[PDB]
């Protein structure tokens, strides 16, 4: 299938409570593999998935020292974005920064992404050329200009072409029993009055990996999009996901109903009714 | 492997 | 602006009453990251909750997965409660095996 890397970078000021934290974590797909952070007691780069533990000294501390300059980096942003926006010494502040890159099923680069955001909205992204940059406003206008002069994008296309894709490449291999290995919902619908004319279908998923899901309640086989209650997916802690879906259908309706499941783990998708 | 970050080099916002 | 958090709590397991299993509480969607979550048991603060690493979804908005070992009863009531920026109040959503 279809792969991706991703860093996700966040950098939170707190007046009068020390120097702003940095923590930084890497995932491949909807598995972390490592963590940093600088409130650690002794902040160091440390291992999150299985795979990732068999690298040497040489590459832990690598990741140590980019996370430990990028520690101070941020700390300078901030201090910059908050002159930016006029904004006084007293708030808390948020930069996050998510980048990677996507490879397609044969292995090669789909695409690269490198977006930041301040307090939670769109500050600057790269383009998909990796060569130029889109920024929100006129505050972001400056680090554009300022990653222009520095010929900043460049880069950032180096790192996205080719370390990024030959490390996802490295760790796809590394842990192929589980990152290339999906494993698929394992489904039910339950069912439960509301009252003597009403009653609720709930179609469950659990136990998927991939998050990525299409979970549908139809009715005479139209789709029920705005009277389907869906819950976000959610992780179970044991590197899968669940989600439910569920409708509320007049009391002997029911089997006009069907639940959908599309997943990567499934070959065919599935067709459920609630089984009395 | 994250992006490099040589010290000293990186540009801030 | 802030957003406020989405709440989901639930077992990593099918519950079965006398049985080991995980009970976990989702917070999702808010902005800024600092929040307060506890696992209550009948009322009462769960001691050594763990959480998982401060991440982010493509929308900015954080997501931490706070969990601990639980033996379900028939008797025993869950819960999760959630302080943020975003709350007057902390928000308290029980667990419902159901849901």
């Amino acid at each position: 299938g279809s792969h991706s890397m991703r860093y996700f970078y966040t950098a939170m000021s707190r007046p009068g409570r020390g120097e702003p934290r940095f923590i930084a974590v890497g995932y491949v797909d909807d598995t972390q593999f490592v963590r940093f952070d600088s409130d650690a007691a002794s902040p160091r780069t440390e291992p999150r998935a299985p795979w990732i533990e068999q690298e040497g000294p040489e590459y832990w501390d690598r990741n140590t020292q980019i996370f430990k300059t990028n520690t101070q980096t941020y700390r300078e942003s901030l201090r910059n974005l908050r002159g930016y926006y006029n904004q006084s010494e007293a708030g808390s502040h948020i930069i996050q920064r998510m980048y990677g890159c996507d490879l397609g099923p044969d292995g090669r680069l789909l695409r690269g992404h490198d977006q930041s955001a301040y307090d939670g909205k769109d500050y600057i992204a790269l383009n998909e050329d990796l060569s130029s940059w889109t920024a929100a406003d006129t505050a972001a206008q400056i680090t554009q200009r300022k990653w222009e002069a520095a010929r900043v994008a460049e880069q950032r296309r180096a790192y996205l072409e080719g370390l990024c894709v030959e490390w996802l490449r490295r760790y796809l291999e590394n842990g192929k029993e589980t990152l290339q290995r999906a494993d698929p919902p394992k489904t039910h619908v339950t069912h439960h009055p509301v009252s003597d004319h009403e009653a609720t279908l709930r179609c469950w998923a659990l136990g998927f990996y991939p998050a990525e899901i299409t979970l549908t309640w139809q009715r005479d086989g139209e789709d029920q999009t705005q009277d389907t209650e869906l819950v976000e997916t959610r992780p179970a802690g044991d590197r899968t996901f669940q989600k439910w879906a569920a409708v509320v259908v007049p009391s002997g309706e029911e089997q006009r109903y069907t639940c959908h499941v599309q997943h990567e783990g499934l070959p065919k998708p599935l067709t459920l009714r609630w089984e009395p | 492997l994250p992006e490099p970050a040589p010290q000293g080099q990186l540009t801030a916002y | 602006i802030q957003r406020t958090p989405k709440i989901q709590v639930y077992s990593r397991h099918p519950a079965e009453n006398g049985k080991s299993n995980f009970l976990n509480c989702y917070v999702s969607g808010f902005h800024p990251s600092d929040i307060e979550v506890d696992l209550l048991k009948n009322g009462e603060r769960i001691e050594k909750v763990e959480h998982s690493d401060l991440s982010f979804s493509k929308d900015w908005s954080f997501y931490l997965l706070y969990y601990t070992e639980f033996t379900p009863t028939e008797k025993d009531e869950y819960a999760c409660r959630v302080n943020h920026v975003t709350l007057s109040q902390p928000k308290i959503v029980k667990w419902d095996r159901d849901m």
